[PDB]
């Protein structure tokens, strides 16, 4: 139902034979032109290998207050703002996730050291109780 | 201009009350899809984590 | 790792100031814009005829599709809950 | 949203990578189990070739609405494509109006000289007769 | 090179077999979907008679300029506003030409009725002349 | 902008209405005079089937301009495709690292319980050996 690059609702879906997943024809062709392999599996894939699908011709209802002015002025501007700020927020979250991964790996190594110390403490305490 | 602008704006309000229910209905359905699409991916977290 | 689109988008975001849109059509040099409003109001009055011709049938025809697409998601949610629960049950024993 | 084989609403969608037309996992599985082919085009197919429908990636989508810039570009393209034929509707009719206008003006220009000749002849005959 | 419907450069052209005309698939499709005929020849044609043409080399993408996109939006708006007026002037002139054709036809109808009285006067003149 | 017979730039581009792929009048006419068939698909084709001199007409041709009508929209489409393609790879890494974050936090609290138990184990062993 969806495209597996653009997160859209494809109008001409094409599926790959090496990794069976529906992609939009435009993004899949651009991906094949960039580097000749599948995006998902990174397996050998060409434009000729792709097999176009046929579908329900899926429809969008243009709003009742649709004109050249509202389409040109307000709609495209809303689309560009929703693109820019969303990409910016995603970049910020990516930086934060890297920082949190760093803090998690450090805390994990610290736990490993503490456990290694208690392994030497507890077992010798047990031997000393056995003594 | 003002004659036809009054015509289509009146033509919109026949459909803006007609589709306006389905607009908030389709808006309500899309909010539920976006509600599940977080928890569906939240299922993807708790699968490979567990 | 993108084309110049990335540079213009980041400049427009850091800059934040959204690109100038079409503020010519609505106001109406003025004769051409006026005839444009005429043709556009005619196109708009034609585009509202083909909407009312079908009307509320086309909206519910996609609304049924909306509910049908909705159901599969909760079905897969049930599948996922069940698989995680079986895993936790095995770990419990 | 539907299954092409059964025509019922699939609650377990699986799309095959040969002749994709969203099919029921249960029904397509049996169709492959009876014979190793795709139901529509009769091309070779396995159950491993099939893949159930899944969320594309962690890129989050939004519903297809009028807001979408792609739907806006498609709508602008359709609008221009309607205006193009709107232009032909008037240019072609002008091409007949102009031919009729040329023919009617040529008939008027061919008739008016003879009408002036009639306006000459009637008064010349009257001045001839009244003089005698 | 130019489809004989939209004037646009065909990206998926198809030729009509009843009348030799390379048109645009979508425009010809809508024309046949309204009425089953050819727009040029008015001959009976269907969708299945259409023969999809291939023109792979001709495609030339417009590299408008380095020019910023904020100006490109106003470019598209200006062109749409100009196309609307070019469509307005192309219809008012047709209506005026049809009106002028009828206005010439009315005199074309009056002239031959004046000619009847002229011929009657000529017969009267000869009828007096023979006597 | 090349003929499909000579590979020369056609000055009078004609197309045969069976397997149309623009050629030039001279080469196509000579190929028809040799044998009345199309060189591309070898189908039946005649001289009268060929459509000749270009069609500049009711159209008022606009040589491909920079900033006029549609190239801005095609460019917006090409840029939005890029925005979505970049969002794909960005969200991929976001979620793929989030999975590691979740597994790491889980294993961190799990191993925390290991020391929590071991500490009291040593603590009991200390008083055990101390009392003896």
């Amino acid at each position: 139902l969806i495209c597996s690059i653009s997160n859209e609702v494809p109008e001409h879906p094409c599926v790959s034979p090496v990794s069976n997943h529906v992609y939009e024809r435009r993004l899949i062709e651009k991906y094949i032109a960039e580097n000749g392999t599948d995006p998902i599996n990174n397996q050998p894939l060409s434009e000729e290998q792709l097999i176009d699908i046929k579908v329900a011709h899926p429809i969008r209802p243009k709003p009742p207050s649709a004109t050249s002015i509202p389409a040109i002025l307000k709609a495209l501007q809303d689309e560009w703002d929703a693109v820019m700020l969303h990409s910016f927020t995603l970049r910020q979250q990516l930086q934060t996730t890297r920082q949190e991964l760093s803090h998690a790996l450090y805390q994990h190594d610290a736990a490993c050291r503490v456990i290694a110390r208690l392994t030497k403490e507890v077992t010798a305490a047990r031997e000393a109780l056995a003594t | 201009m003002t004659t036809e602008a009054k015509r289509a704006a009146k033509m919109e309000k026949k459909m803006k009350i007609l589709l306006g229910g389905y607009q908030s209905r389709a808006m309500g359905l899309m909010k539920q899809l976006n509600d599940l699409w977080d928890q569906i991916e939240q299922a993807h977290l708790e699968l490979r984590t567990f | 790792t993108d084309i110049m689109r990335n540079e213009f988008e980041r400049l427009a975001a850091r800059q934040p100031i959204e690109l100038l849109s079409m503020k010519r059509y609505e106001l109406p040099e003025c004769v051409n814009n006026s005839m444009a409003q005429l043709e556009h109001q005619a196109v708009r009055i034609e585009n509202l005829e083909l909407m009312s011709q079908h009307g509320c049938n086309a909206w519910k025809v996609y609304n049924e599709n909306l509910v049908h697409m909705i159901e599969h998601a909760q079905k897969e949610l049930q599948k996922l809950r069940k698989h995680i629960q079986d895993l936790n049950w095995q770990r419990k024993n």
